[PDB]
RNA sequence: GGGUUUACGACCUCGAUGUUGGAUCAGGACACCCAAAUGGUGCAACCGCUAUUAAAGGUUCGUUUGUUCAACGAUUAAAG
């Protein structure tokens, strides 16, 4: 039929949407692919989110080919935060080192991507730090002691505010 | 949903849900069924507020 | 259905110390930090910041041409805008 | 010139090309220094629709026209030549440059009315019932405009429009 | 009697309209039409940073490296490309794909100019060095309609059975 | 292959504040008393004023005479404001508010009893004129695209043109009148009252030489 | 190639393009087998064979089509264009399968 | 059909043909940008 | 049918009759004798 | 663009161009209500809504009202 890319979680894998009604679509069951995910990937911590491919085959037949984590996972996990800034650029997220973001490409390399293309390492770092840049997570050559919690209350300070003035903002609207 | 059969949860008022099972099973050819129940109140729109508004006008006869 | 629960378990000091990130399997085993006289020379000779400009890239060089055409492209989605079909 | 020949022999199809003799340019022109066929054999603002001479050198065995990339005029004199080409068809010269039917040759129809120097096509023009008053006189065209520059040895302009 | 100034175009006096048809702008004409004379002279177009950055790259491919061969670049899906790719450097042999308009010329002034036949479609230059056919010929064995054009082994051009002889040699 | 040309890059224009089109009122904000006669002069002949650019680079100039009145404003100020990039682009006005009162008669009124009563106010614009102009770091393609609506919509006969296209039309139109082949000439035949033509022409045929009729304006005509 | 992605070549067993690239009448067999040596072409059907057959001496381009209903279309193009080509082939495939 | 009087393009598989003397939008995957110049 | 409204030569809408050669040759002609007479009024 | 309404003008008639509605007979235009051939639809079907072409033929009977109109009753393929 065709490949499906579905960017799922670890080990939670539902039988319903946004998964459910396009491989019903395509013909192959539901409950049959979530149960071979989750023992494709009960290795994993449950949890974090991998893009993956599935290849339906006319037959109504399919094949998992399961990759390396999301990289923008890997950036929030590095850096601590739970979600990214909102505004890139103007507003700083968090704070990675480029040991982190080498380590970061160092497992990332053994994917479907970086096999195909036989690049070095240096490429892959070029595009953790350019994926870092759009989260808008800061990438600091050598500064990490007790700095990366000095801003790291200024960051929570900040989101504190940022959700008052969103509440507040909320509420201007509805009663206007 | 569960397999072959989604289930969507919406917010609908219901002055807007007369006559929506002969609507759903129309566009279901038969196979989907709805159940709704009161949750809240909300600040009606200006459009069926003014439709409202014009109707109790017309009740009490004096525009 | 969300992220992973485990997010900087101690922020001041568990991140300088190493990534968590990194280990992926349940088993938890994280890597250390790998200190300086590890990593090569190119990880730190590579722009950190800001990308260049074409005002600045010399044209005998390809990344010079890359960025053209990038710019190209820019140009001719700008352009593009008034589709009315 | 081409030709494209297909050979049927027991399920087995063959498709051949077969390149014959083509007759060139003439070896003297009068102004061998012009781009152009037309503008460098002097015939510019010269031809018309009765010069089928002329006109049946580029044009494809069934009556069609032949590309001006192959053809190399200036596209000028390609879009008269085009349309003169539509009026001697239309009049009825070249006659033998039609497809053979033998199976639609046989149902004769209504006998075909002479004509000449039609600019546009018989089955798309509308009858003028109206036909206009002296001020506003709904005019027939006669002729193309593409050919208002010929050489005119009288001195009057040609009527396009009566 | 209508204003000075109207909408319905105040249609003027019969004097005044002879003196508009009289005084009507007539452009200059010339005697020949300039569109196929005799051109203008050549206008020599000039070379450019990106052309300039071609030819001195298929200068250094030729000079530097050994094996050059030309194979028919077929139109594949680009995971299929790139598998190929993954295959040749394994084996430490690269693809490269030059325009014609820069390669033709330059083939034509160099010492290969018995590669013009092949250089006219699609195109795909294996570069690499220390010539190593055998494997190369074992790894496009695999991809049946990809068909190996020619190429050369230091400064010997060969056909696909010259480079057949070869790798068994 | 193609070569790899390189793109315009504007860095030193500067985007000013508030770069959408300011409102325009519909009656002054002193209304005029006493009423006017309707002098059709400012609509006849060429503008003077408002002929050349000031800061930006594109505009929608008027090919014919018109009145512009608070519909034609508004349409031209929603149009612009809506289908323009306010980070890019700026939009300015060149014609002043609607300032001429327009007096209107109710109806079934007989002629005479005097002068009626100030219905609208309207704007003059003589051909020639621009009516906004815009400038920033865009092109001229998008901008004329976005223009030519609002060009069409204006009474009068109106493009959108930029500097260059500006230049280069008036450039064309004095190519045309200095290699005109015909020796005879209405600015000419008026100046020196040949055949007599100056009872059937105009005094102000003297400057508008042919090209200006009522509030029509034939640029082809020399 | 999207002429014949859109013509169904399920009912194709084997294509053979046998010619000789240093010759100056190949560019035309050259294009047809890349036209029909596509991505759509090879995804549409796997049972097809596509050989390519580079000679040095034959001197005489050609095309042999054999597909399953025991039909063999044999075409030896050296003056034919690529595009007659692509229409005759895909005719006769529309026409018999 | 539409008759109208300035004929436009309203996707990329419209084909502008000149038919019967005027001049015809037809499309066919979308059959309601059918348009006559009148 | 084609009516023309009020008088033919009066009104706002009037007969459209156009120039003609002759027209047109007739003023060519007075204009270069009145441009002959022009230059013989000069000296 | 047309010249159906009201108005504007006051050009032909004041040694007369008799002024609303109806009865009889209707001529014509198409900007088609029906009947006919089609295109698009958010046209599933029955019903519809628009647009194109076509004017040879039709376009009801009653209560109230002087009424043209208007409301209402029963129909028609329609009650232009
Ligand atoms: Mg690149
Ligand atoms: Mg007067
Ligand atoms: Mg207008
Ligand atoms: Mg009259
Ligand atoms: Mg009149
Ligand atoms: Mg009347
Ligand atoms: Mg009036
Ligand atoms: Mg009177
Ligand atoms: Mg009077
Ligand atoms: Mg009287
Ligand atoms: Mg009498
Ligand atoms: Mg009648
Ligand atoms: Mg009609
Ligand atoms: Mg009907
Ligand atoms: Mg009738
Ligand atoms: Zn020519
Ligand atoms: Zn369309």
């Amino acid at each position: 039929s065709g490949m499906i890319r579905a960017i799922v979680r670890a080990g939670q894998a539902r039988p319903g949407p946004p998964l459910g009604p396009i491989l019903g679509q395509r013909g192959v069951s539901i409950n049959q692919f979530c149960k071979e995910f989750n023992e494709k990937t009960k290795d994993i911590k449950e949890g974090i989110p991998l893009p993956t491919k599935i290849f339906v085959k006319p037959d109504r037949t399919f094949e998992i080919k399961i990759g390396q984590p999301t990289v923008s996972y890997f950036l929030k996990a590095a850096a601590g935060i739970e979600k990214g800034a909102r505004h890139t650029g103007k507003e700083v997220a968090g704070l990675v080192t480029l040991k982190h973001v080498y380590e970061i490409a160092r497992v990332k390399a053994q994917d479907d991507a970086f096999a195909l293309q036989d690049v070095p390492l240096s490429s892959v770092v070029r595009s953790i730090i350019g994926s870092a840049r759009s989260l808008g997570i800061r990438v600091v050559k050598d500064l990490s002691s007790e700095e990366l919690a000095a801003f790291q209350k200024e960051r929570a300070l900040f989101l504190a505010a940022q959700r008052e003035a969103d509440l507040a903002a909320q509420a201007e609207a509805a009663k206007k | 949903g569960v397999e072959d059969y989604f289930t969507l949860y919406a917010d609908v008022p219901l002055n807007d849900m007369f006559g929506y099972s002969t609507e759903l099973r129309s566009c279901t050819e038969g196979k989907g069924e709805y159940t709704m129940e009161y949750s809240r109140y909300q600040p009606c729109l200006p459009s069926t507020q003014e439709d409202v508004i014009n109707k109790y006008l017309e009740a009490t006869g004096q525009l | 259905e969300a992220l992973k629960d485990p997010e900087v378990c101690t922020d001041p000091f568990r991140l300088t110390t190493h990534a968590m990130g990194v280990n992926i399997y349940k088993e938890g085993q994280d890597v250390v930090l790998k200190p300086d006289s590890e990593y090569p020379e190119w990880l730190f000779e590579m722009n950190v910041g800001p990308p260049k400009k074409l005002e600045e890239l010399d044209p005998e060089t390809r990344e010079y041409w890359r960025l053209l055409r990038k710019h190209n492209i820019w140009r001719h989605n700008r352009l593009s805008k008034n589709r009315k079909f | 010139f081409r030709e494209v020949v297909e050979i049927l022999d027991g399920k087995t199809t063959i498709i051949e090309g077969r390149i014959t003799e083509t007759p060139q340019e003439s070896p003297n022109p009068p102004n061998p220094t012009g781009q152009c066929p037309i503008c460098r054999w002097n015939l510019k603002h010269k031809y018309n629709y009765e010069d089928v001479l002329l006109l049946s050198q580029f044009i494809r065995p069934h009556g069609g026209m032949l590309p001006r990339r192959i053809t190399g005029l200036c596209q000028e004199e390609h879009l008269k030549i085009e349309e003169c080409v539509k009026m001697a068809h239309r009049a009825g010269l070249l006659p033998n440059h039609r497809p053979k039917l033998p199976e639609g040759f046989v149902p004769k129809s209504k006998p075909r009315l002479n004509r000449y120097l039609t600019r546009w096509s018989p089955r798309s023009v509308k009858p003028i019932y109206n036909k206009g008053h002296r001020w506003n006189k709904v005019r027939m065209p006669v002729g193309s405009p593409l050919l208002k520059d010929n050489v005119s040895y009288s001195g009057r302009p040609l009527l396009l429009y009566h | 009697g209508s204003k000075a100034v109207t909408r319905h175009r105040r249609v003027m006096h019969f004097e005044r309209q002879k003196l508009m048809a009289v005084t009507e702008y007539i452009p200059p004409k010339p005697t020949i039409n300039p569109r196929c004379l005799p051109p203008p002279p050549t206008p020599p177009q000039e070379e450019t940073g990106l052309v300039r950055l071609l030819r001195r790259e298929i200068a250094a491919v030729f000079r530097d490296n050994r094996m050059i061969a030309v194979c028919q670049h077929v139109a594949l899906s680009a995971e299929d490309k790139l598998l190929l790719r993954h295959q040749l450097r394994k084996h430490k042999i690269l693809m490269k794909i030059f325009p014609n308009q820069v390669l033709k010329p330059f083939l034509e002034e160099s010492k290969y100019q018995n590669l013009l036949p092949l250089f006219v479609g699609h195109n795909l230059l294996l570069v690499s060095e220390e010539p190593k056919v055998k494997e190369m010929v074992r790894i496009l064995k695999g991809i049946p309609f990809l068909p190996l054009l020619g190429g050369c082994i230091d400064d010997t051009i060969l056909s696909r059975q010259g480079f057949i002889n070869y790798s068994k040699l | 292959f193609k070569t790899l040309l390189p793109v315009p890059t504007f860095e030193d224009v500067a985007i000013p504040e508030k770069p959408k089109l300011r409102f325009v009122e519909r009656v002054p904000l002193v209304p005029k008393v006493r009423r006017e006669r309707k002098n059709l002069s400012d609509i006849r002949g060429p503008s003077t004023e408002a002929t050349e650019f000031t800061e930006g680079r594109f505009a929608i100039l008027a090919l014919g005479g018109g009145y512009l009145h608070w519909g034609h404003f508004e349409m031209m100020r929603l149009t612009i404001n809506r289908s323009m990039d306010p980070k890019n682009m700026f939009a300015l006005w060149r014609v002043p508010a609607p300032f001429k009162p327009i007096t209107r008669k109710g109806m079934g009124q007989r002629m005479g009893g005097g002068k009626g009563a100030i219905d609208h106010y309207v704007t003059p614009v003589k051909a020639g004129r621009l009516i906004v102009e815009m400038g920033g770091r865009c092109e001229f393609k998008e901008v004329q695209g976005f223009l030519d609506l609002v060009a069409h919509k204006l009474p009068f006969p109106a493009k959108a043109v930029s500097r260059e296209t500006l230049e280069k039309m008036r450039k064309d139109q004095e190519e045309r009148e200095r290699n005109n082949q015909n020796p005879w000439t209405f600015e000419r035949i008026a100046t020196a009252n040949m055949l007599g033509i100056r009872k059937v022409l105009s005094p102000y045929d003297l400057t508008h030489k042919g090209r200006y009729w009522g509030k029509f304006y034939t640029p082809e005509r020399v | 190639a999207a002429a014949l992605a859109r013509l169904g070549l399920r009912a194709v067993k084997q294509v053979r393009v046998q010619f000789c690239p240093f010759e100056k009448n190949v560019e035309s067999t050259r294009t047809f087998l890349q036209a029909v040596s596509s991505e759509k072409v090879r995804c549409t059907n796997l049972n097809c064979s596509v050989i390519a057959d580079v000679r040095h001496d034959g001197s005489e381009p050609c095309v042999d089509v054999l597909f399953g209903d025991g039909h063999r279309l044999i075409m030896r193009g050296a003056h034919l264009t690529a595009q007659e080509m692509l229409t005759a082939f895909a005719s006769h495939i529309q026409a018999r399968g | 059909f539409k008759t109208k009087g300035v004929l436009k393009k309203r996707c990329r598989d419209c084909y502008l043909v000149k038919r019967r003397g005027r001049w015809f939008i037809y499309c066919k995957t979308n059959p309601k940008h059918k348009q006559r110049q009148m | 049918r084609n009516r023309i409204p009020g008088r033919q030569w009066i009104g706002k809408h009037r007969r459209p009759r156009p120039v003609s050669a002759q027209a047109k040759q007739n003023m060519i002609r007075r204009l270069e004798t009145e441009a002959e007479n022009q230059y013989w009024l000069s000296r």
